[PDB]
RNA sequence: GGUCAAAAUGC
RNA sequence: GGUCAAAAUGC
């Protein structure tokens, strides 16, 4: 009559399995209040306090549980109509020491997305919170520093009639973690930098305004004395000089109805703002679709004839840059009706079949990348 | 690989107190977190510290996950008006993951030479995560690796400075989000 | 660049499959004061109030789950030396209709079970809630009255040295809920009737202490000025005439250290208490093994030979039954180096093989039943 | 879990050379398999409850049972329960080593934590005492070398 | 294997009596058991000694049989403020199995390197078991390994830090059943 | 009949 | 390269 606790099965140490609803370990919802301006923290603290926020099915699954060989995954959603624009982002780094900048070049490096919620009305971000191997547990994230932070970068275009609430749906996915490391002497293939490489700013009307982005990328970005940094820029920089194939990721952040034909190519910082004959350069004319907010751009190697030098001291006057540079303009015109701004941001997402030939003893700080209202 | 021979970086530069009252004792002390990037210092005097916004230097701040072995370099510039007969002054160097005095030392160096001398070392970051270390974090109660220093006539050996280098096999992970360094002039 | 959620898996009406530790809805703890004397209500309440009692894994998915189609489980614990013995039981019924009777007569006919941790160190009862279906709901188990009863039969032998506590866990199982209806009229087979056909005490010594026990079972438990009642007796005493075989389950409980050879046997009431001849009768000799607590005894249906009326009246004579009897008597002797009384509690299972000629008009109330301290 | 330098005592330390070696290493992992032996009259009863956690947590934490843990029970005339954790049971190697006074809120290296289930019940005078002894690390990884932290702590005795 | 660089571990720390006079001799005298654990010393005066209870002190004075090759390390922080012009003392350093006068000496070295020196050596443990030796056991009438000094103008040649490190082929096997081991503060 | 127990352990 | 999106609906 009797039972044996020992072949009872309370000592099973799995990763939860299950439907995308039994494997829901959290929800939160975020404040979007209508005079957001863009640069705005709307909410930075640690992703365990993100996860902890009610109980829902592997709620206590994730918090007894020592080990979890899955993904934390992320489902957002907040609808905006057409005629207006924000540009959120969550950026998950893997640890805060002090008080920390919450840019876009320092929070974008390990697992951050960029969306309009007027074009992309529920994005899906999965991320492997341990870089070095195949686990995590919320202990690890308690007590290491996992950090989210969600911040917009081009504040609203039209300002809505009341409040907004992004909400944030949390859960543990269905499949495996796989690890990210970075050999800074010996790189990979693709090397994976992802660099705010601008947030690039085009006023309506008819002006060429012409932004030229330095293609040298050491140091990082720059500040009122002093220099902002992100590790897939920290060990570029480890480097001296480097070439490859520079994949960059233009994102709109305006209201599709702000409308611009935006042109790129690659040259040097010797030329005019006049000049006439750019577009006889190989160049790629960029249109935005209106519900379109991601155009990835693919700038081959056979467009650099030798390799270039991964910093330039900051004053080196655009006359005498030796370096490679990366040319956006107006092709037609900034047009609406409704003010704006045409806003679209440039990340370098990962630089593919690149080559590094040297050693940087380095040069003190870089130079400033753009940014600004709305 | 990558690679290039004789090109190390630049890390610390540590001065000694100009104002020292040889009474209150005849020592100085101050350490360097390698792994950290912190230059923690006396109540002797006004010290003057600085740490070089470097490629690693850089690198090491932001790095959250760090496996492999680095190469440290630490010079002492000194007091050269000081006639070698008249050398009184030695510097005891310490290689320690903890600022605790419960810790125990790993490696222990004396050097006495008068005016100038140079100490090559390695140190290797072995931790818990796959073999990865994160700087002094609560997880495995983790540690680092920290150099600190002990001068007798301070006076004398005035200046450190120090220097570290990569191994072919440094391997990180992660972002440590840290507030922007400070750039000189 | 956009998720559907439409095509998400946020619709699951499944229920919750896992290993026993991923199965856990519960954990009470009851409590059992060591001056606890039986027939004490150690803890009545719901089912749902039970059931509700921690935040353990597979807990929200009993709240925030419609249809659970697998059994409650519970598994008990308390660990009692060899020199006491107390007699609990977790008695799972189906309503409470008001202050309601807690005897075990009235409150063991669903599905409960006793057990003297003296001997059964860890139980495990596992039942379906809705006896006429396949799932069960929490606000089921809520809006309709299911109840758990925690009572003490047979009090403490040995008063232990300080209080007591019984863990009970509670889990949802990886089996499958059959229904166990009941047709009054066509009766089934084997019919359960789970009947407490008494609580029999044989004091120390050499007393043939001879307890007879009427084999007529309807109306039910005898109350000073009332009946007590639970449905298979209601059925049963539906019909009027009745046989089968008849399989009783005869538990201790009293310190496997109190020793007994006790005799059953199948008569009348006529005979005399020094009756030397009743063992050349067929008989069955039970003898308890120090850990053993419980002993089946079947008597089969060739130990009758005519069906026996299911009611007789309570005054009805000893000497006036033409209805079969239970007789249970000492064939040796109850010894002990302990102050204790035999105690072994006596209900019937299964008639098995039965037949029904008849139905009852009824008569007015009926007779007692055992029951008394420890 | 942390279990080098060894046993703590007053103004000292004790040391076993299977402790001396493994303190050699600076971090580690691998199966821990310990052996829990009763040492009490077979008339104290227990049921006594075994897992793996951290010290953050309070002594009224409902909540544990929902961690892998693994119920113990013990026969009248049995006194030996062979226990085994798997090395799933931790997520990333922990320290060797951790300082004497590391309060309960600080340690970030896994615990070995014993319960009561039920409770303790006999019908004579005692204690229910059983004795824990890490029998072997089977799978284990050492990942270091230990430079060394000054003394250890303490380990539970008493009378009887 | 299991490695780590650069990570040495204490054993000793001998300082030198402070009441000294000079007279009665220019020598102090002392002693360090390597493989036992024990530092021996004059009757010159009231000397401060130091045995570290380190993973590895610990772990030697415990096993009761051991084989391989151990790394020994021995440096001389001295006084500085004595004048570099001004410098008398040598240091006569030996290593030997036993602490008698009849046994003869396997390896001698004497520095005389003004404030500071450093001296790093291998020592092997071979033994009549299967290659496994016992301290000072009258099985194979054994020995141990002894690190013995003679410091000359001792108020100079003040300190003596001694380190040693495993070797990856260092193997024991038993337990030499020892007190406790005394932590300081 | 349900339940339960059982058809056993170690690397 | 990861992520993501996609290879579509109804009884």
């Amino acid at each position: 009559m009797e039972t044996n606790l020992f072949k009872l099965s309370l000592d099973d140490v799995e990763t939860p399995k299950g439907s995308m609803l039994d494997l829901k370990i959290s929800q939160s919802k975020i404040a979007l209040p209508k005079n957001t301006v863009g640069g705005t923290i709307l909410r930075s603290d640690l992703l365990a306090n993100f996860l902890t926020e009610g109980n829902f099915r592997a709620s206590v699954d994730l918090q007894r549980t020592h080990r979890i060989k899955g993904m934390i995954k992320m489902v957002a959603t907040v609808g905006i109509p057409e005629n207006t624009g924000i540009a959120l982002a969550c950026a998950m780094n893997s640890s805060i020491r002090g008080r920390a900048s919450s840019d876009i070049y320092t929070i974008c490096s390990q697992d951050c997305e960029l969306w309009n919620p007027a074009c992309t009305k529920a994005m899906t971000m999965s991320f492997n919170p341990n870089p070095c191997s195949d686990a995590w547990s919320l202990e690890f994230l308690k007590r290491t520093g996992f950090h989210c932070d969600i911040i917009c970068v081009t504040g609203w275009t039209a300002t809505p009639m009341q409040d907004v609430q992004v909400t944030i749906d949390w859960f543990i996915s269905s499949q495996e973690c796989v690890p990210r490391t970075y050999c800074v002497l010996n790189p990979q293939n693709p090397f994976v930098l992802n660099r705010w490489m601008g947030k690039l700013t085009f006023p309506q009307g008819t002006s060429r305004s012409v932004k030229r982005m330095p293609l040298s990328i050491g140091g990082g970005a720059g500040a009122k004395s002093a220099i902002l940094m992100n590790m897939p820029n920290a060990v570029l920089s480890m480097w001296r000089y480097f070439v490859g194939d520079l994949v960059f990721e233009v994102s709109k952040m305006t209201s599709p109805y702000i409308k611009c034909t935006v042109s790129f190519f690659i040259a040097f910082g010797n030329l005019a703002d006049d000049t006439i004959n750019f577009e006889a350069f190989p160049h790629k004319l960029v249109q935005f679709g209106e519900i379109q907010e991601k155009v990835v751009l693919k700038f081959s190697q056979e467009e650099f004839l030798t390799a270039w030098s991964t910093q330039v001291r900051p004053a080196t006057t655009l006359l005498a840059d030796g370096c490679p540079y990366l040319y956006a303009m107006v092709h037609d015109s900034s047009v609406s009706t409704i003010p704006g701004d045409f806003v679209i941001g440039v990340k370098l997402t990962i630089i593919e079949n690149m080559c590094a030939y040297g050693l940087n003893p380095g040069i003190s700080g870089s130079r400033l990348l753009g940014t600004i209202p709305q | 690989s990558i690679s290039q021979q004789t090109v190390w970086n630049q890390m610390a530069t540590v001065r000694t107190p100009l104002n020292f009252d040889s009474s209150k004792q005849s020592f100085c002390q101050f350490s360097v977190d390698l792994l950290g990037g912190g230059i923690s210092v006396d109540k002797t005097g006004d010290w003057i510290t600085l740490v070089q916004n470097s490629p690693i230097s850089n690198l090491l701040r932001v790095a959250a996950w760090k496996k492999g072995c680095l190469m440290v370099k630490v010079v002492m510039s000194g007091n050269a008006a000081v006639k070698r007969s008249d050398w009184a002054s030695l510097v005891q160097v310490f290689l320690t993951n903890s600022n605790s005095t419960e810790h125990f030392d790993a490696c222990r160096w004396t050097k006495s030479e008068p005016h100038s001398w140079e100490l090559i070392f390695p140190i290797e970051v072995c931790g818990p995560n796959n073999g990865f270390e994160m700087w002094s974090s609560e997880w495995a109660n983790q540690t680092s690796w920290h150099l600190s220093f002990l001068v007798d006539n301070p006076k004398q050996s005035t200046t450190f400075d120090v220097l570290l280098g990569i191994s072919q096999n440094f391997e990180i992970a992660g972002n440590t989000l840290m507030p922007a360094f400070s750039v000189p002039q």
